């Protein structure tokens, strides 16, 4: 009862979230700075860290 | 100063250039001249585009 497993979706979720944050840094940086009307959402994205 | 602008902008240009080239000069085992570098950055951007 002190002891818990870890299957995959747990760990997948972990690293995925990390990639989301790797992007999120740039997200904040490019949110506050860039133009607002015209900056597409995928004009911000780089899925490579993910 | 007689240009009357914020000095931030001036030194931003200057130091941007300095760093932008110093990373390119250094930062590898092999030196890679800059024509490669600019071509490579074009690639990195339009890849994603």
């Amino acid at each position: 009862g002190n002891r818990r497993i870890r299957s995959v979706g747990e760990m997948a979720e972990n690293q995925f979230r990390v990639g989301l944050v790797r992007v999120e840094r740039a997200v904040k940086e490019r949110l506050s700075l860039g133009d607002l009307d015209t900056l597409m959402p995928q004009d911000m994205i780089n899925a490579k860290p993910i | 100063y007689r240009r009357g602008y914020k000095f931030s902008t001036y030194a931003t240009w200057w130091i941007r250039q300095a760093i932008t080239r110093s990373i390119a000069d250094q930062a590898r085992t092999i030196r890679i001249p800059v024509h490669m570098i600019e071509t490579i950055n074009k690639l990195n951007r339009i890849s994603r585009q």
